[PDB]
Order: C-alpha cells, then structure tokens, then sequence
C-alpha cells in the first residue's frame, strides 16, 4: 500500500488545502498522527482524512444523509480493513468480484454523490489495477468503469499512473 | 429496515444494543439466520449481522450499522468518535480475534489469552483516566463505547481477563454491561452459555501471528 502520509498529500491536494500537514508515524504499523490546530492529536487514516474534509469546507465529501453517511464510513473502513490487508493477486480476486458486483448500478460507492470514499478507495486499489491484465479489467466491468471515472475526476490523479482502459 | 443476526456471532453484540437508537425515526425488524446464509446480494461469502435498508441499499460493517443507527437519533460525527471507531477496526479486533481464539478455540488460559490483548486494555484504562468524564467520548454513554463495549464483551464478560489494576476500564465496562439495551444484546447473541457460544463462528477465523 502507499505510505499514509505520501495518501494524506494526495487527498490534501485533491481537497485544495495549501497547506502541507507534517503526519508523524505511530507504532510498528506506522499509522499517521495529525497535530491538530489546535492542539489535540488526530490517530488514523480515515479519521485524519474525515478531519482534512471538515478543514476544506467540504463535508459533503462525508455524505449529505444518515445513510449516505454511514455508507461512506463502511467504505473507508473497508479500505483499511480489506483492502490494505492484502498483497498481489490472489485475494484479490474475491474482494474485485464483489466490488464488481456492487458497483453493477452505481456511478460512485454511494450512488450518485461522489464521497471521500470513492477517493481512498480509488488510491487504495490503484496498485492492484495497474496490474490487471486486459482480461480481468474485461472480468470487472463494473470495478473497471468506476476506476475509469474517478481518474479523470478533476484533481484526484495527480501523478498516478493512469491506467488504459476501452470501453466498456 | 431489517437487521439480520445469527446466534453466537459477537459482530450482534454492539448492533442489538445500538438498534433502540432508530426508534421514532424508522422501525427495526430483526430476522435471525444461520451462519452460511448469504443475504447480501453483492457478497459471495456470508456476512452477519447485515442491515438491508428502506432504500434497498446494504450495510454489511457492524461499525457503519451502529454509525446509523446513532445517526438516525441526531448523533453528530466527531473526531474522537471516528478514532476510537478506527482504532477499534484496526487495532483492537486484531488482538481481540488473537485472544479469543487462544481462549476458546486452543483452550488457553491466563496470560497466553490476556497477553495479545493488554496493551489494548490498557490504552483505553489510561484513556478513560485521562479524562474526567464516565464515559469514552461523552458525559453519557455514545457510538465509541457501544463499539468498544461490542468487541470486548466476549472476552471482558469472565472477570480473569479484565485486569483490577485498570480500574477506569473495570467500571466503565460493568457501567455499560448493565445498561438495558446491553443487557438485552448480550442475551440475545449469547443466550445464557457464556462464551462458548461464540466457539462455532471463532473456528472459522483465520489464525494469529505471534505470541
């Protein structure tokens, strides 16, 4: 996986902020900390990021209902859960096939509003899309069509690789 | 809504107790279903407990069902909730998982159980103390200590494994433990065997590290 801090950086930019936070490292997995302005500590990814969300003025990014919240927060715990947890291509196979079947008739994880969940979940699996041969970018459609979307969404890329898909 | 749980899988534990918090704003129909039944449409392996919403959509993470249901009663996201959430998920249930697999699928006992757990215990005894408060986050209890209460319950609930010498954790968890709605989860998903119930669905999870 990216290193947290290097994801915090991307999603900073992609929120616009200036700004340039300094994530210190906590215990042997590394997880980022946030010195806080001002002045408790902030622990962990999705909470950090949730935290850079307010900080932008842009909570819609956390969804705009007590559903729509609650499945974004499914999906970034997903992220640090599943998706994080694995390594090449073997397991991956399984988590892909059931992403492929969610995103059967949906635009963005939520359904039409794009969240700050589309966003770590698009930088937490760009290195096992990246790797996928014609075929399994063919086997998941669905997966293929999001991702597709999210790297064109302004600003989210950056300097990732963008990876070729046809269509569709 | 319907909320689908299954007999002796901990996961029920912090769901049935958060699921009071919908009432006045959507009703809750708990369904009870075996434990290889698949209800979630999009997932090939079974998952419980699931929350199948009004809208057709589904929630398959206990952290995001209990998230919810607080949401529904005009809970506000903060901070300090989100963190203990995270910590919950990445950090706790890892070592939680490890203990309660030495306990109740090797059958070990003491500190080869309450060795994977107590520098977890001991964060949240030094947290708790740190602050004046009762409970996690807030002056009554909230979201964080349904979730920490929900994972712990299992190991927590046989006083060998709660250290006396964390005396903020101690009363806080049998604060908890004795709420209603807590008291009537722990029944629901642990009947009256303590434990061992949980033993069917501990056999299934991957195994742990290192000592």
């Amino acid at each position: 996986s990216m290193a947290a801090a290097a994801e915090l950086s991307l999603l900073e930019k992609s929120l616009g902020l200036s700004k340039g936070n300094k994530y210190s490292a906590q215990g042997e997995r590394q997880i980022p900390v946030l010195q806080t302005n001002d002045g408790p500590s902030l622990t962990g990814l999705t909470t950090i990021a949730a935290h850079l969300v307010k900080q932008a003025n842009k909570e819609y990014l956390l969804g705009s209902t007590a559903e729509e919240k609650a499945i974004v927060q499914q999906w970034l715990e997903y992220r640090v859960t599943q998706v994080d947890g694995h390594s090449s291509k073997n397991d991956i196979h399984t988590l892909l096939k059931d992403l492929n079947s969610y995103l059967e008739d949906k635009v963005y994880l939520t359904g039409y509003n794009f969240t700050l969940a589309d966003i770590l979940l698009y930088y937490g699996l760009h290195r096992f899309i990246v790797d996928l041969t014609v075929q399994e970018k063919e086997k998941y459609l669905n997966v293929s069509r999001w991702f597709s979307h999210i790297q064109h969404y302004p600003g989210i890329r950056q300097h990732l690789s963008s990876v070729v898909f046809i269509k569709n | 809504m319907r909320l689908f749980v299954s007999d002796g899988v901990p996961g029920c534990l912090p769901v049935l107790a958060a699921a009071g918090r919908a009432r006045g704003r959507a009703e809750v129909l708990i369904s009870t279903v075996g434990p290889q039944d698949c209800v979630v449409p999009f997932l090939t392996r079974p998952k419980v407990p699931v929350l199948q919403l009004d809208s057709g959509n589904y929630l398959f993470s206990t952290s995001a069902i209990c998230r919810y249901f607080f949401l529904l009663s005009g809970w506000e996201q903060d901070d300090l909730t989100n963190q203990w959430l995270e910590w919950e998920a990445t950090e706790l249930q890892p070592a939680l998982s490890a203990a309660l697999y030495y306990l109740v699928v090797q059958g070990k006992k003491g500190e080869d159980v309450l060795g994977s757990v107590r520098r977890a215990l001991t964060h949240i005894d030094h947290s708790l103390s740190r602050q004046n408060c009762p409970f996690l986050a807030g002056e009554t209890e909230s979201l964080a200590d349904i979730v920490l209460w929900g994972a712990l319950y299992p190991l927590l609930q046989d006083p060998a494994y709660l250290p006396e010498e964390l005396s903020a954790l101690h009363s806080w968890f049998q604060t908890l433990s004795t709420q209603e709605p807590c008291q009537r989860a722990a029944q629901t998903v642990l009947k009256q065997q303590g434990v061992l119930a949980l033993r069917p669905y501990l056999q299934k999870q991957p195994q742990p590290s290192p000592a």
